[PDB]
């Protein structure tokens, strides 16, 4: 779930 | 009084203004983009709704108190586990605050009857939405407080059902010490209430049961070719 590790690693 | 532990998650929660305002105004410029040959149907609308309150979801925990200290990893297994329990919380509390009987109230500060609603939503999610009324009005009758509700959103967060995680006596620990809190909570504010803590935590695995059928639902919509963040959630 690359769209939710995003979320969780964004700046 | 109130525990210094339900202070702290208190603190956590999300600017709900903000939060709403955020994704009535999304909706209103997808639907103006799109044609007049083009309109999202009521199913579709209500899609990209509940999109928009998962990325408001996920924002809300990374920021939250011990959530922030586990690793990406643990987070992402916590919030695949109950994303869609937080998804139907988050509906069930937002009817005990500004619910009238006959009208569902949305994310969007918009208030919409029941009779529209039920007419488009098809037997299964009628059953569900029903199923969740039902919650609302027990939870109304026990007067459910929002002390009490960060609480149990913390205790569907941190579920004991979810394995394989680095550090599952993180997630142990803040179960029971919430757990613990609420029971304490309970007691000095609601003394009269015995039956509130345990018909605060029977109402946990019955939104469980609802988010997971929901769940089911939703991934036959999307086999179906009825339905961004919420597929990749299902
Ligand atoms: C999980 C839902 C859903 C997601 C995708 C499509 C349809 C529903 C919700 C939960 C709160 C709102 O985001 C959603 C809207 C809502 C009530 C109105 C549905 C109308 C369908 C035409 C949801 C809900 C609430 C309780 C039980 C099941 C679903």
């Amino acid at each position: 779930n690359a769209l939710l590790r995003y979320l969780l690693d964004k700046d | 009084s109130i525990p210094h532990l339900i202070l702290e998650l208190l603190k956590c929660e999300p600017d709900e203004p903000q939060v709403q305002a955020k994704i009535m105004a999304y909706l209103q410029q997808e639907q103006a983009n799109r044609s007049k040959h083009e309109k999202l149907s009521t199913f579709g609308l209500m899609c990209k709704m509940a999109d928009q309150t998962l990325f408001s979801i996920v924002e809300w925990a990374r920021s939250s108190i011990f959530f922030r200290e586990l690793k990406v990893d643990d987070q992402m297994k916590l919030l695949q586990n109950c994303w869609s329990e937080l998804l139907i919380l988050d509906h069930i509390y937002r009817q005990v605050v500004h619910g009238k009987e006959g009208s569902i109230f949305l994310v969007t500060g918009q208030q919409v009857d029941y009779s529209i609603i039920a007419s488009q939503a098809g037997a299964t999610l009628n059953n569900l939405m029903s199923h969740a009324q039902e919650l609302v009005a027990k939870l109304r009758s026990l007067q459910f407080d929002q002390r009490e509700f960060v609480c149990l959103k913390f205790l569907v967060l941190f579920s004991l059902d979810v394995k394989n995680l680095e550090n599952f006596q993180l997630v142990e620990g803040v179960q029971e010490q919430v757990n613990a809190a609420l029971l304490d909570y309970t007691m000095c504010n609601y003394p009269q209430q015995t039956e509130k803590f345990g018909q605060l935590l029977l109402r946990l695995p019955e939104i469980r049961a609802i988010s997971m059928q929901a769940e089911e639902y939703l991934y036959y919509k999307h086999l179906n070719g009825d339905v961004n963040l919420l597929i990749e959630m299902l």
